[PDB]
């Protein structure tokens, strides 16, 4: 079936100049993919907080709801009516847009991950190219903020976190080309589909499994979840200026990058959209399944429910090992990362392509 | 009578069984069990929580959760 | 060092107000009086408080600058300002958000 | 000349409507404000006193330092793109050149780890 | 006049306004964003909330070190007047709808430092306006949970159209004095003092 | 000199199974019961 | 959308990039304005590359290492500005005006 | 959630006492509050535990004696009735007026039919009065919590 196809015949029958009927298909989905990308977020806070209040045996927010799940909504509605505080200093747009800066392309890079072979947005070429260099972004709204939040500790704690930010983005560049070497490819469908034509057999963490850990420290390093930068160095890092708005913007920011990662991880290593079993061995066992629907949507379905458990299995894995693993400085931090995440990753791509060209057979080809 | 009648149909009963009746038996059983489920069924429960949540966002302000009153003698 | 001592009803900065901001200054000393809403007042009894707070800052001379006579002359601010609203002048209003009783309570003479 | 690629609209598409929801938030933020702004008495976020030290910071070069190597490293990223990409009938000299590249990098990279070019003591 | 201290003296709506007035309260109540202010055995009292037998959270009260994101504020313990300005700072950087609540009986009142005492401050009320009061030396967290519960029975009392009240008037004046410099006070020097290494 | 590397490599598996033990206490805590009490729903017994 | 108002706008780039070399009120925006006349190079050889050449493009690899050529440059560039903050007090460039005749 | 409307105020000005029944895990009688504003009336939060006797404070003056030290002799502070000043300065629009007690749980039976017939004898006034409540908003005549 198309959705697409059947609309943009209706609207031809309707009688239509093939331009502007095809102009405003897109804001649609444009809009849908966003709300439930809020969705996601009100869904993520109220995970981490039952999850956080159930680890240290206690129970989260509740009385606001039936179990409390109106809490990120209220939340969300609460820190929008807040009044805008300014401190005492010039640049109030600079002030007022350095969020705004930091906001923009980490929202910007939602036409990368798919849901599907047609439930996508943007599959040109080079959809991690996309990725990398729009998250590259935010320092510079970071250390915007910070020069226009007029303090001694906030500009240092500003400074320290660019500086933390900005050294996670070569492994983490390195581990995506460990996998666009063996994938002969810069797109997500070509990455998912040399995964799914197999099961289990072709999934990319058996193949690169130290690739998958330095991502995936990489990730937690970038997202802050185990680096505290938010009692740092004299209170906080890049806080104790903005309001509620501000506040709040950063807040589902953050909360964007994690979802934007925890999806993104499964997808280039594990795999949404996928299925211990072939599809095509229950198709040729339930009938005949090429034009009939009746399977297919339930088939899609299901490819979007295995994307939702592993990008909730990745959430909580995540959430999980925030208080897990204790804290550690931001020094030993980067300093773990650029002793271990980048030599590994050069000699784990040094025998990736001595082992595409050794044996050529099982790699992609 | 047609296929795309058909596929309407099923669009509908997946939206109301998206909406409708799959969150009442989830707000029954959550509330119902809480304390002797696993681990892993706790993490099914929060499956259950997360996988569902416009039909949570539209049935949360209208159920109530509140202990029932005891009799005394 | 920004000078200042205040409570809830009397604001003596060690500065000068240009748009909305302070600068360290010694040489000028800026009064507010009441800027919660918690005491409806006037144009002749504010004009007795200023005239009272330029007796206090006249009597106050050949002193050095320190937090301890500023709070003193602060102290006999309020008082004077207690002792205003004891004599039979304005009092509270009931129109705040909070109504809370901090010189004294209505009482009768007889 | 002619413009024809896979697709460039879902982008421009996108930013337009990414960036014309922040303003709006803050529109409507402004506009639900309970009074206004405009506070009378402006003061900058310190802990629990006056400002007694300076407005000074240190002169350091650990930023600059690390910004360095990093400038470094992603023009050595970038150039390390296109060889990976077009690795499925290339052949073994290119991985050969690129290796004597991979291994020059290490040496510079070595040569960073060695001496004070990266140090927060 | 025989009275003293007077008080002086100081209608359609709509469904929309009034549901929409609804949803404006209900997220204040649903939110409320306290900060965790303590310099005495209050503060353990109130950390003792925060553990899992009390369950201070769930209220959706989560603690926060930031005066700024932060409608409520919650002293406790006993005043020092050299303290005085510090609360004053506090509770002036804080946003504007902000609220107080005064835990202990050396805040809302002089307490047992009431009788012989020259450095404690006698009521928090003369610095802060207090909405809810809280008596106890030291109350029990059920009280500092019953206060909470009377806090938000008081927020829900707010209006809509009566919120021109959150704001504070100019009154300024200016006038010269006749003032001594003073010579600064000591910022640091304690270890490379010339008076340490060298006996005088 | 390969001694400390084996050294290293020791602490990182020491490292990395107290890491797994942590990840395996916290999933032992999950199992118990919240020992909290709620209010005004389930008050204390004044002693 | 021809070339030649593509060409245009790189001459009015490289003319504003002299400018910002020749006065620039600073030292770094010197820098600032050199990087401006490699972009206008750059979009130079991007048009030529988009309309002259065809198949075998080579004007996008000599605008990738044109952009790192410039990186390192700035990087050699931010390196000798440095040290004039450690050395001199000022940053001002009509102060150095030791090295006369 | 429940769009409320205006039937609480029809109920307290049938009748001259209200008893309501709110949820004590949080506040929902500040929409009720809320509502007998917008119509025109003026609330007054009292608390019911601490009031002494009702006759005294709410019909006649009252001598309250202030905690001293030693420092201070035995003074007494002439205290007059709180609904009463109340009403003297009250009206913009002279509707009227409302008196409201938070927690009425500490309280017996025998004054309530006092205030019962004091909120009737001046018609200028009323009393609401709260109850810990049952699981549901709910509105109860005072006199028929009395007589049952
Ligand atoms: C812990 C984290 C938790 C996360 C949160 C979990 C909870 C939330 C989970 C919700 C599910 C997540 C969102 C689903 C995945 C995103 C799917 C999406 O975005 O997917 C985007 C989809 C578009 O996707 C696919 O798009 C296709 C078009 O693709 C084309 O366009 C695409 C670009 O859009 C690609 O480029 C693709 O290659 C190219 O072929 C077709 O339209 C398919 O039908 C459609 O499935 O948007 C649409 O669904 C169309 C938009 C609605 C339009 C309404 C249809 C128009 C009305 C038609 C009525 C017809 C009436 C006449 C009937 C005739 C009567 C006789
Ligand atoms: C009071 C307020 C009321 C609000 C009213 C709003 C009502 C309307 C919104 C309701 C949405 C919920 C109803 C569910 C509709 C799901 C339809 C579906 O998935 O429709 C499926 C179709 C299938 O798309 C077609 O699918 C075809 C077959 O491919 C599929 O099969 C292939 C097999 O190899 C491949 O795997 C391929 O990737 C896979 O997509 C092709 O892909 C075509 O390009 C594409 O058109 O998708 C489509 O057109 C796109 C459909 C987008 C739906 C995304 C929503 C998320 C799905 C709900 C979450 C799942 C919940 C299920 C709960 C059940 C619990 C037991
Ligand atoms: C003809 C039907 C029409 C249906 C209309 C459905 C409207 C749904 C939204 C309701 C709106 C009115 C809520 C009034 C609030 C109230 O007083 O408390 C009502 C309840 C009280 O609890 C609840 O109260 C109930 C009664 S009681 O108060 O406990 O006694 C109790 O039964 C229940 O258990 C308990 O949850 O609070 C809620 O939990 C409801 C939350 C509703 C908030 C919706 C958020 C809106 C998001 C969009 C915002 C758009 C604007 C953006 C601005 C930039
Ligand atoms: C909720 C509502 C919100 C409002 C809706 C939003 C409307 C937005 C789009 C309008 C819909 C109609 C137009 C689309 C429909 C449309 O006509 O597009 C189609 C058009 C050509 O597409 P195709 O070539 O596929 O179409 C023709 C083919 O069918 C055959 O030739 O696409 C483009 O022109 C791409 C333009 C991208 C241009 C390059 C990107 C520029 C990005 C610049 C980044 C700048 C950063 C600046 C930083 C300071
Ligand atoms: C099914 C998928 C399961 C994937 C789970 C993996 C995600 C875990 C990543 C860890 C995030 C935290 C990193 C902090 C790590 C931390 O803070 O300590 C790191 C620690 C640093 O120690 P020191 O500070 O002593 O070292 C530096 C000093 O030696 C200076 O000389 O040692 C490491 O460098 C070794 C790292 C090994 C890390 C191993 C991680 C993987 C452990 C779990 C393996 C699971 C196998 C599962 C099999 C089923
Ligand atoms: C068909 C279907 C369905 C179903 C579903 C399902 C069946 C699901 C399930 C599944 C699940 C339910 C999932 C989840 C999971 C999660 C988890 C469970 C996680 C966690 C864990 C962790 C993270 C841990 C860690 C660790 C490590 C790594 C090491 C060792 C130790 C441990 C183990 C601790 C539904 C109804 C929806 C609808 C649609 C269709
Ligand atoms: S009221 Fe009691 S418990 Fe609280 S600070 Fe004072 S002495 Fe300590």
């Amino acid at each position: 079936i198309d959705l697409q196809g059947q609309f943009i015949s209706a609207l031809q029958s309707l009688g239509l100049s093939h331009d502007l009927a095809k102009l405003l298909w897109l804001p649609l989905p444009m809009l849908m993919m966003l709300i439930v990308a809020t969705v996601g977020v009100l869904v993520a806070v109220w995970l981490e907080r039952k999850i956080s209040a159930a680890v240290q045996q206690r129970i989260g927010p509740e009385y606001i709801g039936p179990l409390g799940i109106l809490a990120p909504l209220a939340d969300g509605l609460k820190l929008i009516f807040k009044e805008d505080v300014l401190p005492a200093n010039s640049d109030r747009w600079l002030f007022t847009l350095g969020p705004a800066v930091v906001v923009i392309p980490v929202f910007l890079s939602y036409i990368i991950v798919p849901f599907g072979q047609n439930l996508l947005i943007s599959n040109l070429a080079m959809g991690v190219f996309l990725w990398i260099a729009l998250s590259s972004i935010a320092p510079i709204g970071l250390l915007m903020a910070g020069y226009a939040s007029n303090n001694k500790y906030s500009l240092l704690g500003g400074l320290r976190a660019a500086a933390q930010s900005i050294s996670y983005e070569i492994p983490l560049a390195l581990a995506v080309l460990a996998v666009a070497m063996m994938s002969n490819g810069l797109g997500t469908v070509e990455i998912v589909e040399q995964q799914s034509q197999y099961g289990i057999l072709s999934w990319n963490v058996w193949r690169q499994p130290i690739g998958f850990l330095v991502f995936w420290i990489a990730a937690l390093a970038e997202c802050e979840r185990l680096p505290f930068d938010l009692e740092e160095e004299l209170v906080a890092g890049y806080q104790t200026e903005y309001a509620g708005m501000k506040f709040a913007l950063f807040y589902l920011g953050a909360y964007v990058n994690l979802v934007l990662s925890a999806l993104l991880v499964s997808v280039l290593y594990f795999g949404g959209w996928s299925f211990p079993i072939p599809l095509e061995t229950i198709a040729n066992l339930l009938g005949v399944s090429e034009t009939n629907p009746f399977l297919q949507i339930a088939f899609a379905v299901l490819g979007i429910t295995m994307t939702l458990i592993k990008a909730y299995f990745f959430v909580f894995l995540a959430i999980l090992l925030r208080w897990t693993v204790p804290r550690v400085r931001i020094d030993q931090l980067l300093d773990l990362g650029w002793k271990f995440l980048l030599p590994v990753g050069l000699v784990n791509l040094l025998l990736t392509a001595g082992l595409k060209l050794a044996f050529p057979v099982a790699f992609g080809g | 009578v047609s296929t795309e009648l058909l596929v309407l149909g099923v669009y509908g009963a997946l939206a109301g069984l998206y909406l409708l009746v799959v969150p009442a038996i989830v707000y029954a059983y959550l509330n119902a069990r809480w304390y002797v489920a696993s681990s892993f069924e706790r993490a099914f429960m929060y499956f259950l929580v997360t996988f569902f949540f416009p039909g949570l966002l539209l049935l949360a302000p209208f159920i109530n959760f509140r202990p029932q009153p005891r009799s005394l003698n | 060092m920004l000078l200042k001592s205040t409570t809830r009803h009397v604001h003596i900065y060690a500065g000068h107000v240009v748009d909305g901001e302070v600068h360290p200054d010694t040489e000028t000393l800026t009064l507010n009086v009441d800027p919660d809403n918690e005491l409806e007042w006037n144009e002749a009894a504010l004009a007795k408080v200023e005239a009272k707070f330029r007796e206090l800052v006249a009597n106050a001379a050949g002193e050095d600058l320190t937090e301890y006579n500023l709070r003193r002359i602060g102290s006999d601010l309020e008082h004077f300002i207690r002792s205003l609203l004891m004599q039979g002048e304005i009092g509270y209003n009931l129109n705040s958000r909070v109504r809370n009783y901090s010189l004294g309570i209505p009482r009768v003479n007889h | 000349t002619v413009f024809v690629l896979s697709g460039y609209e879902y982008f421009l598409g996108f930013l337009i409507i990414c960036s014309l929801v922040p303003v709006l938030a803050l529109a409507a933020s402004a506009l639900l404000r309970p009074k206004s702004g405009r506070m009378i008495r402006l003061t900058t976020y310190e802990s629990g006193m006056e400002p007694i030290g300076g407005a000074w910071i240190q002169f350091n070069v650990r930023y600059y330092m690390f910004a360095l190597v990093f400038v470094i490293f992603d023009v050595e990223t970038v150039f390390l793109y296109p060889w990976a990409v077009a690795f499925h009938q290339l052949g073994l000299l290119a991985f050969i050149e690129a290796l004597i590249f991979i291994a020059i990098l290490v040496v510079a990279l070595v040569y960073a780890w060695r001496k004070r070019a990266l140090e927060w003591s | 006049p025989a009275i003293l201290n007077p008080i002086a003296r100081p209608l359609a709506e709509n469904i929309i306004l009034t549901s929409l007035n609804d949803v404006y309260d209900w997220a204040r109540l649903s939110s409320l964003w306290p900060l965790m202010y303590g310099t005495a055995c209050c503060f353990i009292e109130f950390a003792a909330m925060i553990g899992s037998r009390f369950d201070f959270d769930r209220f959706g009260l989560v603690p926060r070190n930031s005066p700024r994101q932060a409608d409520l504020i919650i002293t406790s313990g006993t005043i020092t007047m050299k303290m005085a300005p510090a609360l004053v700072r506090l509770y002036e950087q804080m946003p504007s709808p902000k609220y107080v609540i005064a835990m202990g009986a050396c805040t809302i009142t002089g307490g047992m430092f009431s009788s012989d005492s020259y450095s404690a401050v006698r009521g928090v009320d003369k610095l802060i306006p207090v909405d809810v009061y809280l008596p106890g030396c030291p109350p029990r967290p059920e009280a500092i949970m019953d206060a909470i519960v009377k806090l938000r029975k008081k927020i829900a009392n707010e209006h809509i159209n009566e919120r021109g009240n959150l704001a504070q008037t100019h009154r300024l004046f200016t006038a010269k004095h006749k003032m001594k410099p003073v010579p600064p006070i000591l910022t640091g020097q304690y270890l490379n003092a010339p008076s340490r290494q060298a006996p005088p | 000199f390969l001694n400390q590397i084996t050294n290293y490599a020791k602490e990182a598996v020491q490292s990395a199974k107290y890491i797994g033990q942590g990840l395996s206490v916290t999933f032992d805590h999950m199992r118990r019961r919240p020992i909290t009490v709620q209010y005004p729903y389930e008050k204390l017994i004044p002693s | 959308m021809q070339l030649t108002y593509v060409l245009i706008l790189a001459a009015l780039l490289f003319c504003i990039g002299i400018y910002g070399l020749v006065t620039s009120r600073n030292a770094v925006r010197v820098l600032m304005s050199i990087e401006l006349l490699l972009n206008a190079v750059n979009l130079n050889l991007i048009g030529f590359a988009n309309y002259l050449d065809g198949q075998q493009i080579k004007g996008q690899v000599f605008a990738v290492f044109v952009i790192t050529v410039a990186a390192a440059e700035a990087a050699v560039g931010l390196a000798i500005i440095l040290a004039i903050y450690r050395n001199r007090d000022t940053v001002d460039m009509e102060k150095f005006n030791l090295l006369k005749w | 959630g429940l769009l409320a409307g205006y039937q609480f105020v029809k109920d307290l000005e049938s009748a001259g006492a209200l008893a309501l029944f709110v949820p004590p895990e949080g506040g929902f009688e500040g929409r009720y509050q809320r509502r007998l504003r917008s119509k025109g009336y003026t609330t007054l939060p009292m608390s019911a535990p601490g009031l002494g006797d009702l006759a005294a404070y709410l019909t006649q003056e009252h001598g309250i004696r202030p905690a001293h030290t030693g420092k201070e002799d035995i003074r007494v502070y002439f205290q007059p009735p709180l609904v009463t000043y109340h009403l003297e300065n009250l009206p913009p629009n002279a509707k009227g007026l409302v008196l409201w007690l938070i927690d009425g749980k500490r309280l017996s039976k025998q004054e309530f039919a006092y205030l019962a017939q004091l909120t009737q004898t001046l018609p200028k006034f009323k009393v609401v009065v709260e109850v810990g409540g049952d699981r549901v908003v709910r509105w109860e005549p005072l006199a028929d919590w009395v007589a049952a």
